[PDB]
RNA sequence: UCUGUUCUCAGUUCGGAUCGCAGUCUGCAACUCGACUGCGUGAAGCUGGAAUCGCUAGUAAUCGCGGAUCAGCAUGCCGCG
RNA sequence: GGGGCGGUCGCCUCCUAAAAGGUAACGGAGGCGCCCAAAGGUUCCCUCAGAAUGGUUGGAAAUCAUUCGCAGAGUGUAAAG
RNA sequence: UGGUGGCGAUAGCGAAGAGGUCACACCCGUUCCCAUACCGAACACGGAAGUUAAGCUCUUCAGCGCCGAUGGUAGUCGGGGGUUUCCCCCUGUGAGAGUAGGACGCCGCCAA
RNA sequence: GGUCCGGUAGUUCAGUUGGUUAGAAUGCCUGCCUGUCACGCAGGAGGUCGCGGGUUCGAGUCCCGUCCGGACCGCCA
């Protein structure tokens, strides 16, 4: 099955960028660097 | 190894040799006689030359890679001329000559 | 014989891959080499009006080198299509190598051109 | 009771008949042969009675073509229902004939015997026949 | 290498009188030497193809590589997707070290020999051998071998007919 | 090559109980063959010299 | 059986079946259809389900040796230790 | 094509559809309520399915080598483009 | 003769035949740049032993493939009839599978 | 005429869902047991899945149609 999420950030917490995955797939928390608007500039986003 | 084929490298020389398809006990015996190879020795430890000249010897007698494919045109021989010993080859009952009746289990 | 295709019939198919994404326009041309076995050629090429501008060879009639087909020649050659685009200075030119591996001669002659100031 | 083996669809549209037929318009095959000069449409029963009525009357004289097969299925739904509420069930199998085709052609036969069987068979199909012969 | 000075000295010259090419580069060459492994796996012994990779690169000079099986079938459940067999290709030098190793002991050290086979040919100069035992070089540890599943060897030619290539195989050394 | 993978390749001689010498490089450096090319029945041209064979069907009974 | 040498637990030097080759004997005669022998070969079998048999000491268990049948034909039978 | 019962109710592909688009019927055929951290993005490099012939374990097909081969093969899945 | 563009294959596929000092291409060997999910054929690398065999470039051809109006017809816009699921007459319009034949290349710009 | 079920060893039922294995009693066969038979005790073979077509690396077990039977409905004037 495909699960919705939304991902965190260590640099800031303010975070807002949803995604999908599979449990089978991915168990395990996944990371992606991405744009935060607030910060300004590229970070790398965990998941909640 | 000794023709085309392996021996066990821990055995007595009389025994092991005979491994090989065309030769039993007394062959190997009466040959390695003749070599002069003490008649008992694990084949791990013997010498090159007495190796190379037991092979020659036994080359000049027919080993497995001949008296295999003998054998079998021998008995294509008694197969295609017809005999009652061919057709009892052929059907796979006793051939020597036996009362069929009870046993006759070694073939079939 | 076992049926070996011909190198440059194999190359044509990588240079005309490459050339479906660019050309160059006017006040924008482009560059082009070939990487024979035995010389290089170097071509300043405007597209839409199918003609070429200026050119340069190994086998150029002066400032030749034993090589002629080599690195050296390669850097040579380069700087020397720098000029000949400087005299008819056009200062800008989209790169198009010819099908080939961006590695070796290729990579001198663009060394060669761009510190000659031809400014991709 | 030619059936086509297998078919893509099992019901497909009537559709319509429109001026002569596309190929075929002559005799290719036999010495003479019979042509229908209307359109209509022609169904297993009619191709099966008129090749016996041809064949079994012809007896050892020959052979005889046919060049038809009913790849047209055409459905009819069951008997005693209100119309509508799905096509119904396909139960035959029909050839379309324009007129000018040539049905059938007789080789390796006399003249006159080929003429009055061909007579014979027609009267087996619903539709007026003129008889034809290679040029 | 040996041979292949002989190739040069030797060979080419005495064909090329025999056939009257026009241009003596058009002699026939042989191009490449390869060798497949096939096991009958579909796993049968996840361990098989894992031996038989690294006993093939000591029977070659180097590492084969795994074949991947193009389409899954189900009469050997063979699924899509689990490895089947290995090749090495081989050529140049080594190629020509390969030949003298085979022409020279190999062949003679089968269990038994006969002439090779008579029309193996494809019919434009390719041929094949089908061998049955590892036992190719007889410094191979050769104890160590639990299956006795032997090679499958292709040799290819720049012939293109196969009387050339037969012609030609006779003094590279192959008996028939 | 891509270094290390291969083993390691080297010329190596190649002795024949005959005493027969080739030039052969290998994963190996020595390597007895027992019997070369240059003896083995089939190899020795047409049974040259390494050969024992006789084939007759016969039928003699005068003794 | 006693003594001594080798073998070192395996389908093995156990087992010897069945096979091709070459012989010996008898008998007019050994293919159907003898026995024996030299080779080559070497099979199944690694203690046998449910069941079942003989045996009260020179017995059972083993080991051989003769003998009637008779040219040859014995793992049978009779008898002996 | 009276109700009841049966069937259907949203979305996607094609035909019906009358060479723009649109166009109904309890008309004719299928599918969807997902899946993919790569089956995405980008740079770089090739080329198919099937067939014939040789090749063992291995045949009709496993894995190899040659030749033919404009697309028959693929394109996550249902049709069309 | 090489390079590189536009044009519908009238340019293709085949069958034959010519070339190479120069150009090109096969070739020579991996020493270091780079690479072979195995490899110097391929990638690149640095030469120049010999070869026009192949590629490539030229000469020839209608076997295949391709292009192709003329008059016919079938269809059909718009009118008019008929015994009208379908036929026929008039103004046009105009199918394609068939032949008349065209073609086994035409235009460039930089280096000979 | 419609809707729904099913169809497997010689007989009766699991599996038929688990797409990737065909099973359990009875019957039958051999042997033992008994004076013989029957019980009983050892062992053993079988179907390759109603029929046809299709998806899939693979159909018994998924989707279609055909035959077979069985359950339900077939009402208002």
């Amino acid at each position: 099955m495909r699960v919705n999420i939304t991902l965190a950030c260590t640099e800031c917490g303010e975070r807002n960028y949803i995604s999908k995955k599979n449990k089978r797939n991915n168990p395990d928390r996944v990371e992606f660097k991405k744009y935060c608007p607030r910060d300004k500039k590229s970070t790398l986003h965990r998941e909640t | 190894r000794i023709a085309g084929v392996d021996i066990p490298r821990d055995k007595r020389v009389v025994i092991s040799l005979t491994y090989i398809f065309g030769i039993g006990r007394t062959t190997a015996q009466q040959v390695l006689k003749e070599a002069g190879v003490s008649e008992d020795t694990r084949v791990r430890d013997l010498t090159e030359e007495e190796l190379g000249k037991i092979r020659d010897i036994i080359d000049k007698l027919k080993v497995e890679g001949d008296l295999r494919r003998e054998v079998s045109l021998n008995i294509k021989r008694l197969i295609e001329i017809g005999s009652y010993r061919g057709i009892r080859h052929r059907r796979g009952l006793p051939v020597r000559g036996q009362n069929s009746k009870n046993n006759a289990r070694t073939r079939k | 014989m076992i049926t070996k295709t011909s190198k440059n019939a194999a190359r044509l198919k990588r240079h005309a891959r490459v050339r479906a994404k660019l050309s160059g326009t006017a006040e924008r041309p482009r560059l082009n080499v070939f990487r024979s076995n035995k010389h290089i050629y170097a071509q300043i090429i405007d597209d839409v009006n199918g003609v070429t501008l200026a050119s340069a060879s190994t086998l150029d009639k002066d400032l030749n080198v034993e090589s002629t087909g080599d690195t050296s020649a390669a850097t040579k050659v380069g700087e020397l299509v720098a000029k000949r685009a400087a005299e008819k200075g056009i200062s800008d030119v989209v790169f198009d190598r010819g099908g080939y591996l961006y590695h070796g001669r290729v990579k001198a002659l663009a060394d060669a051109a761009r510190e000659a100031g031809l400014k991709f | 009771m030619l059936l086509p083996k297998r078919v893509k669809y099992r019901r497909e549209h009537r559709g319509k008949m429109r001026g002569r037929a596309k190929g075929g318009t002559e005799v290719h095959f036999g010495e003479f042969g019979i042509q229908a000069l209307e359109a209509s449409w022609i169904t297993n029963r009619q191709i099966e009675a008129a090749r016996i009525a041809m064949t079994r009357y012809m007896k050892r004289g020959g052979k005889v073509w046919i060049k038809i097969f009913p790849s047209k299925p055409y459905t009819a739904k069951p008997l005693e229902v209100r119309m509508g509420s799905g096509k119904g069930a396909p139960e035959g199998w029909v050839a379309v004939v324009k007129p000018g085709k040539v049905l059938f052609e007789i080789s390796g036969v006399s003249e006159e015997v080929a003429r009055e069987a061909l007579r014979l068979a027609s009267h087996k199909l619903p539709i007026k026949t003129k008889f034809v012969k290679r040029e | 290498n040996r041979l292949k000075e002989k190739y040069n000295k030797e060979i080419a010259p005495a064909l090329m009188t025999k056939f009257n090419y026009d241009s003596v580069m058009q002699v026939p060459k042989i191009e490449k030497i390869v060798i497949n492994m096939g096991v009958g796996d579909a796993v049968q012994n996840a361990k098989a193809i894992d031996s038989a990779v690294e006993e093939l690169t000591f029977i070659a000079g180097q590492k084969p590589v795994v074949t991947r099986a193009k389409k899954s079938i189900a009469g050997f459940r063979l699924r899509e997707g689990m490895p089947i067999g290995a090749k090495v290709t081989l050529r140049g030098e080594r190629m020509y070290d390969f030949l003298d190793k085979l022409i020279s002991v190999s062949l003679p050290r089968v269990r038994d020999f006969r002439g090779v086979s008579k029309k193996s040919f494809d019919g434009r100069g390719n041929y094949t051998l089908g061998i049955k035992e590892q036992l190719i070089f007889p410094e191979i540890d050769y104890d160590k071998v639990t299956k006795v599943r032997g090679m499958d060897i292709v040799i290819v030619t720049t012939a293109n007919t196969d009387e050339e290539a037969r012609e030609l195989l006779t003094q590279v050394g192959m008996p028939f | 090559m891509k270094a290390g993978i291969h083993p390691n390749f080297k010329k190596a001689t190649v002795k024949c109980a005959c005493g027969n010498e080739f030039e052969t490089g290998s994963v190996k450096e020595e390597v007895r063959v027992e019997i070369c090319s240059e003896c083995h029945p089939f190899y020795t041209g047409r049974q040259k010299f390494a050969s024992a064979d006789g084939r007759v069907d016969r039928f003699n009974k005068k003794y």
